[PDB]
Protein backbone atom coordinates (compact mmCIF):
# COMPACT_ATOMS: atom_id res chain seq x y z
CA UNK A 1 0.00 0.00 0.00
CA UNK A 2 2.73 2.21 0.24
CA UNK A 3 5.93 2.93 -1.13
CA UNK A 4 9.40 1.77 0.55
CA UNK A 5 10.36 3.90 3.63
CA UNK A 6 13.59 3.60 2.27
CA UNK A 7 13.38 4.89 -0.75
CA UNK A 8 10.91 7.94 0.18
CA UNK A 9 13.80 8.86 3.05
CA UNK A 10 16.37 8.80 -0.27
CA UNK A 11 14.18 11.54 -2.24
CA UNK A 12 13.46 13.56 1.16
CA UNK A 13 16.72 13.81 1.85
CA UNK A 14 17.90 14.75 -1.28
CA UNK A 15 15.77 17.74 -1.34
CA UNK A 16 17.06 19.09 1.40
CA UNK A 17 20.82 20.31 2.48
CA UNK A 18 23.05 18.27 3.20
CA UNK A 19 23.15 18.79 7.12
CA UNK A 20 19.01 18.41 7.66
CA UNK A 21 17.52 15.92 9.68
CA UNK A 22 14.02 14.04 8.76
CA UNK A 23 12.13 12.71 11.63
CA UNK A 24 10.52 9.37 11.39
CA UNK A 25 6.81 10.22 11.90
CA UNK A 26 7.42 13.22 8.80
CA UNK A 27 9.01 10.39 6.54
CA UNK A 28 5.95 7.91 6.94
CA UNK A 29 3.70 11.08 6.67
CA UNK A 30 5.72 11.27 3.17
CA UNK A 31 4.77 7.88 2.40
CA UNK A 32 1.18 8.04 3.01
CA UNK A 33 0.93 11.16 1.08
CA UNK A 34 2.70 9.91 -2.18
CA UNK A 35 0.16 6.59 -1.96
CA UNK A 36 -2.68 9.22 -1.80
CA UNK A 37 -1.41 11.27 -4.96
CA UNK A 38 -1.00 7.85 -6.93
CA UNK A 39 -4.94 7.06 -5.47
CA UNK A 40 -5.61 10.88 -6.46
CA UNK A 41 -4.45 10.97 -9.91
CA UNK A 42 -5.51 7.39 -10.41
CA UNK A 43 -9.29 8.29 -9.72
CA UNK A 44 -9.39 11.19 -12.09
CA UNK A 45 -8.41 8.96 -15.09
CA UNK A 46 -10.18 5.90 -14.05
CA UNK A 47 -13.36 8.19 -14.13
CA UNK A 48 -12.79 9.29 -17.66
CA UNK A 49 -11.93 5.97 -19.10
CA UNK A 50 -15.05 5.04 -17.47
CA UNK A 51 -16.91 7.87 -19.55
CA UNK A 52 -15.43 6.67 -22.20
CA UNK A 53 -16.10 3.07 -21.69
CA UNK A 54 -12.39 1.85 -22.02
CA UNK A 55 -11.05 -0.63 -20.00
CA UNK A 56 -7.55 0.12 -19.21
CA UNK A 57 -5.96 2.95 -18.10
CA UNK A 58 -3.21 4.21 -20.24
CA UNK A 59 -0.69 6.39 -20.25
CA UNK A 60 -1.89 8.80 -21.27
CA UNK A 61 -4.92 8.84 -18.82
CA UNK A 62 -2.53 9.48 -16.07
CA UNK A 63 -1.00 12.53 -17.92
CA UNK A 64 -4.14 13.91 -18.93
CA UNK A 65 -4.92 13.46 -15.16
CA UNK A 66 -2.12 15.21 -13.96
CA UNK A 67 -2.59 18.17 -16.30
CA UNK A 68 -6.17 18.59 -15.25
CA UNK A 69 -5.56 18.41 -11.79
CA UNK A 70 -2.71 20.82 -10.92
CA UNK A 71 0.32 19.01 -12.40
CA UNK A 72 1.00 19.81 -15.90
CA UNK A 73 4.63 20.68 -15.11
CA UNK A 74 5.00 16.73 -14.63
CA UNK A 75 3.95 15.71 -17.94
CA UNK A 76 7.10 16.92 -19.87
CA UNK A 77 9.82 15.34 -17.65
CA UNK A 78 7.01 12.23 -17.21
CA UNK A 79 7.54 11.94 -21.13
CA UNK A 80 11.23 12.12 -21.52
CA UNK A 81 11.25 9.31 -17.99
CA UNK A 82 8.96 7.24 -19.63
CA UNK A 83 10.71 7.55 -23.47
CA UNK A 84 14.01 6.82 -21.99
CA UNK A 85 12.58 3.94 -20.31
CA UNK A 86 11.46 1.84 -23.14
CA UNK A 87 14.15 2.77 -25.57
CA UNK B 1 -8.39 22.38 -9.94
CA UNK B 2 -8.53 19.88 -7.48
CA UNK B 3 -11.87 20.56 -5.72
CA UNK B 4 -14.37 18.44 -8.30
CA UNK B 5 -11.93 15.20 -7.66
CA UNK B 6 -11.39 15.61 -3.74
CA UNK B 7 -15.32 15.93 -3.05
CA UNK B 8 -15.66 12.76 -5.48
CA UNK B 9 -13.34 10.56 -4.14
CA UNK B 10 -15.39 11.57 -0.36
CA UNK B 11 -18.58 10.79 -2.51
CA UNK B 12 -17.52 7.67 -3.68
CA UNK B 13 -17.27 6.23 -0.18
CA UNK C 1 17.59 5.63 -9.55
CA UNK C 2 13.81 6.13 -10.06
CA UNK C 3 13.46 2.75 -11.65
CA UNK C 4 14.15 1.58 -8.81
CA UNK C 5 10.73 2.03 -7.17
CA UNK C 6 8.55 -1.37 -6.97
CA UNK C 7 6.12 -0.96 -10.03
CA UNK C 8 4.44 -3.64 -8.25
CA UNK C 9 3.51 -1.64 -5.22
CA UNK C 10 2.32 1.09 -7.69
CA UNK C 11 -0.14 -0.97 -9.25
CA UNK C 12 -1.64 -2.54 -6.08
CA UNK C 13 -2.05 1.28 -5.45
CA UNK C 14 -3.68 1.68 -8.27
CA UNK C 15 -6.21 -0.99 -8.24
CA UNK C 16 -7.53 -0.06 -4.71
CA UNK C 17 -9.74 2.19 -7.01
CA UNK C 18 -13.24 1.01 -7.74
CA UNK C 19 -13.77 1.50 -11.42
CA UNK C 20 -9.90 0.44 -12.52
CA UNK C 21 -10.25 -3.00 -14.67
CA UNK C 22 -7.17 -3.07 -16.59
CA UNK C 23 -3.86 -1.01 -16.43
CA UNK C 24 -0.99 -0.46 -19.07
CA UNK C 25 2.20 -1.00 -18.57
CA UNK C 26 3.45 2.25 -18.60
CA UNK C 27 1.00 3.92 -16.06
CA UNK C 28 3.44 2.40 -12.63
CA UNK C 29 6.19 3.55 -14.80
CA UNK C 30 5.22 7.45 -15.15
CA UNK C 31 3.51 7.21 -11.17
CA UNK C 32 7.55 6.25 -10.01
CA UNK C 33 9.10 9.33 -11.56
CA UNK C 34 5.97 11.44 -10.55
CA UNK C 35 6.25 9.99 -7.07
CA UNK C 36 9.92 11.33 -7.17
CA UNK C 37 8.97 14.72 -8.26
CA UNK C 38 5.82 15.07 -5.78
CA UNK C 39 7.76 14.06 -2.83
CA UNK C 40 10.79 16.45 -3.67
CA UNK C 41 8.61 19.68 -3.82
CA UNK C 42 6.50 18.39 -1.00
CA UNK C 43 9.74 18.35 1.15
CA UNK C 44 10.90 21.60 0.26
CA UNK C 45 7.93 23.12 0.69
CA UNK C 46 8.04 21.65 4.31
CA UNK C 47 11.44 22.62 4.80
CA UNK C 48 10.48 26.14 4.51
CA UNK C 49 8.32 25.96 7.86
CA UNK C 50 11.05 23.74 9.20
CA UNK C 51 13.76 27.05 8.76
CA UNK C 52 11.16 29.38 9.68
CA UNK C 53 10.29 27.58 13.05
CA UNK C 54 14.60 28.23 13.40
CA UNK C 55 14.79 24.05 13.03
CA UNK C 56 16.57 21.67 11.57
CA UNK C 57 14.52 18.77 11.62
CA UNK C 58 11.97 18.56 9.27
CA UNK C 59 8.62 17.61 11.46
CA UNK C 60 5.35 15.96 10.69
CA UNK C 61 3.79 19.88 10.93
CA UNK C 62 5.87 20.78 8.79
CA UNK C 63 4.37 19.05 5.97
CA UNK C 64 1.22 19.66 7.23
CA UNK C 65 1.50 23.45 6.91
CA UNK C 66 2.92 23.04 3.65
CA UNK C 67 -0.34 21.40 2.72
CA UNK C 68 -2.77 23.49 3.90
CA UNK C 69 -0.65 26.33 2.56
CA UNK C 70 -0.34 25.45 -1.00
CA UNK C 71 -3.22 24.74 -3.98
CA UNK C 72 -1.08 21.44 -5.52
CA UNK C 73 -1.74 19.94 -2.07
CA UNK C 74 -5.61 20.40 -1.47
CA UNK C 75 -6.08 16.96 -2.24
CA UNK C 76 -4.20 15.56 0.94
CA UNK C 77 -6.39 18.27 3.42
CA UNK C 78 -8.35 15.25 4.76
CA UNK C 79 -4.83 13.91 5.95
CA UNK C 80 -4.21 16.84 8.28
CA UNK C 81 -5.99 16.31 11.44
Amino acid sequence: IYLPIANVARIMKNAIPQTGKIAKDAKECVQECVSEFISFITSEASERCHQEKRKTINGEDILFAMSTLGFDSYVEPLKLYLQKFRE
Amino acid sequence: KQLHRILKRRQAR
Amino acid sequence: RVQELPLARIKKIMKLDEDVKMISAEAPVLFAKAAQIFITELTLRAWIHTEDNKRRTLQRNDIAMAITKFDQFDFLIDIVP
